[PDB]
């Protein structure tokens, strides 16, 4: 699956 | 999906006004909620797969705006609205994602507010 990549966490 | 649904029976409880002003707001003043304001949009992210395996999507504005609208019957429907938000988020992504870990912060006070919710009267 692609994801959707960092949000910083 | 719709905000409103002339099939489906609607009425305002006090549940569900609970579920609007202390679940909804407490969720949407979260650092991690963003991700859930809206609608996931598969092409703003490129996510070609993302309706592939989410039939059903959800987000906190469109459970918002049913709150809103006296969409829901019951505090139950809701809370499934919710649920199906939060499973989305974890069928679709990756195990090891951020978002998933988000998800998983906002839940628990999601439940834990579910936990104090006052009776039905």
């Amino acid at each position: 699956v692609i994801g959707k990549g960092g949000k910083n966490i | 999906p719709e905000v409103s649904n002339p099939s489906k029976p609607g009425r305002k409880t006090n549940q569900l006004q609970y579920m609007q002003n202390v679940v909804v707001k407490t969720l949407w003043k979260h650092q991690f909620a963003w991700p859930f304001y809206q609608p996931v949009d598969a092409i703003k992210l490129n996510l070609p797969d993302y309706h592939k395996i989410i039939k059903n999507p959800m987000d906190m504005g469109t459970i918002k705006k049913r709150l809103e609208n006296n969409y829901y019957w019951s505090a139950s429907e809701c809370m499934q609205d919710f649920n199906t938000m939060f499973t989305n988020c974890y069928i679709y992504n990756k195990p090891t994602d951020d978002i998933v870990l988000m998800a998983q912060a906002l839940e628990k006070i999601f439940l834990q507010k579910v936990a104090q919710m006052p009776q039905e009267e």
